[PDB]
């Protein structure tokens, strides 16, 4: 039982396609986040109807 | 009686079996009995 | 320092030890380090009365004693008469009791001398007895309370036999002042040599880690730890024999024999009984009876386990290549 735990896990090392690199985080409590999130809730309506003009804007900078 | 009622499973078959059984791996009781007792000697360890 | 050295139920093994001895050697012992050896009976040039002279003046208190080392068992038989063992016109139990109770220090070095050894094995044909113990239990032919002139009580040197440093080490504390670093475990073994275990320095401690075992002797053992399937009692034996090497060379754990245990006070352990020999006691064909010291079978199974699944490759394949 042993050896099949070993097979196990020596199948589970083999592992592949993921990357998880030195994250970190800090100073969103300087942001004043809740602040910025009314201020996106009052700008979310804007954006998802502006979305149109926003990509005729993006379109000519990706000339 | 009941002491010779269990003397009576004694002698029963499948009883005697099962019991016989047990005596097979008894060391393996003795021995997780022993190791529960010597955890528990080192339960402050 | 005047040293008397006698043998009861010996074979000698711990003189012969002894003569290994290295840093120092025996020569340089004997002569450079102030330790007067009166006689000893592979040594003394004196036999019959000139050497029974000597004997009588140590135990009549004529010349002092400051060591009497005592080799072998102390033999009882028959009917306590200890004539299974004559020495110098007396039974050697005679001489050990009028000798101890003359010496400064009384060192039993070796098994026999200490424990009983392999000839208190039952069913014990020569009554034969440690000195102040027989086998693990206090007493042996001394009685639990005796003290040596200076205040100690039999110093064992265990083994068997006794590596010639678990000794000869001694003796040069004893020479050079250093008495007083000297301190005795429970079984008045030097705790400067009984603390470590056999499996302490072991060059296979980690297949024992990783529960990697040793399957058979030979090449088998270019690999593995002996504890498994050969009966290794090295975890459960006090002794520095992977600490200071034997004949400075090896171990028998090392070379691939099991520890036997011989440094305690049990040996030989089960009395070499049918299937002990060279062989792990198994619960189940899987639970080693005996555990490592101070472990339990739960702990040490369940970590045992734990090893097996996370041991590297490399504690599966041989290692002491030729
Ligand atoms: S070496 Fe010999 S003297 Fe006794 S302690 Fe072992 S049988
Ligand atoms: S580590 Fe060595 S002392 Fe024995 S139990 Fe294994 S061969
Ligand atoms: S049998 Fe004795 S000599 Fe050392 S390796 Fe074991 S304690």
């Amino acid at each position: 039982i042993a050896n099949n735990l070993t097979s196990a896990i020596g199948e589970l090392k083999a592992l592949n396609a993921a990357d998880t690199p030195i994250p970190a985080l800090a100073a969103l409590k300087d942001v004043d986040l809740a602040g910025l999130a009314n201020s996106l809730a009052t700008l979310s309506g804007g954006l998802v109807k502006a979305t149109p003009a926003l990509n005729a804007v993006l379109d000519s900078l990706t000339d | 009686s009941p002491v010779d009622g269990i003397r009576r499973r004694l002698d029963d078959p499948q009883v005697a079996e099962a019991l016989n059984s047990l005596l097979d791996h008894a060391d393996l009781l003795a021995v997780l009995v022993k190791g529960l007792d010597g955890f528990v000697r080192r339960g402050d360890d | 320092a005047s040293v008397l050295w006698f043998q009861g139920g010996a074979c000698s093994g711990n003189t012969m030890s002894f003569l290994n001895a290295d840093e120092p050697n025996v020569v340089d012992l004997i002569v450079d380090f102030g330790l007067d050896l009166l006689w000893h009976p592979s040594l003394g040039l004196e036999l019959g009365n000139n050497a029974q002279k000597v004997f009588w003046d140590c135990a009549k208190g004529e010349r002092p004693l400051d060591i009497f080392v005592f080799e072998g068992t102390v033999i009882e038989a028959p009917n306590g008469t200890g004539q299974m063992d004559m020495f110098a016109g007396r039974p050697m139990k005679d001489w050990v009791t009028d000798l101890a109770g003359a010496a400064q220090i009384v060192v039993a070095i070796g098994d026999c001398a200490c424990f009983g050894g392999i000839p208190a094995m039952e069913p014990n044909p020569s009554g034969s007895t440690g000195l102040q113990f027989h086998k693990r239990e206090k007493g042996g032919f001394l009685g639990p309370d005796f003290r040596s002139k200076m205040g100690l009580p039999v110093i064992n040197v265990p083994g068997c036999p006794a590596h010639p440093d678990w000794i000869t080490q001694i003796l040069v504390a004893l020479a050079t002042g250093r008495a007083g670093d000297i301190t005795l475990d429970d079984l008045h073994r030097p705790e400067t040599f009984f603390k470590t275990f056999t499996q302490t320095g072991c060059t296979r401690v980690q297949f024992f880690e990783y529960k990697q075992s040793t399957l058979s002797f030979g090449e088998g053992t270019r690999t593995g730890c002996l504890f498994y399937e050969f009966g290794c009692r090295g975890p459960m034996t006090h002794s520095p024999c992977n600490r200071i090497l034997w004949n400075r060379q090896s171990s028998k754990t090392r070379a691939g024999m099991p520890c036997l245990g011989c440094t305690e006070p049990e040996f030989p352990h089960f009395d070499l009984a049918p299937g002990t020999v060279f062989k792990t006691q198994k619960v189940s064909g899987m639970i080693p009876k005996e555990v490592p010291e101070g472990t339990d079978h739960l702990t040490y199974m369940g970590l045992a386990a734990a090893a097996r699944i996370a041991a590297p490759q490399w504690s599966k394949e041989d290692m002491f290549v030729v």
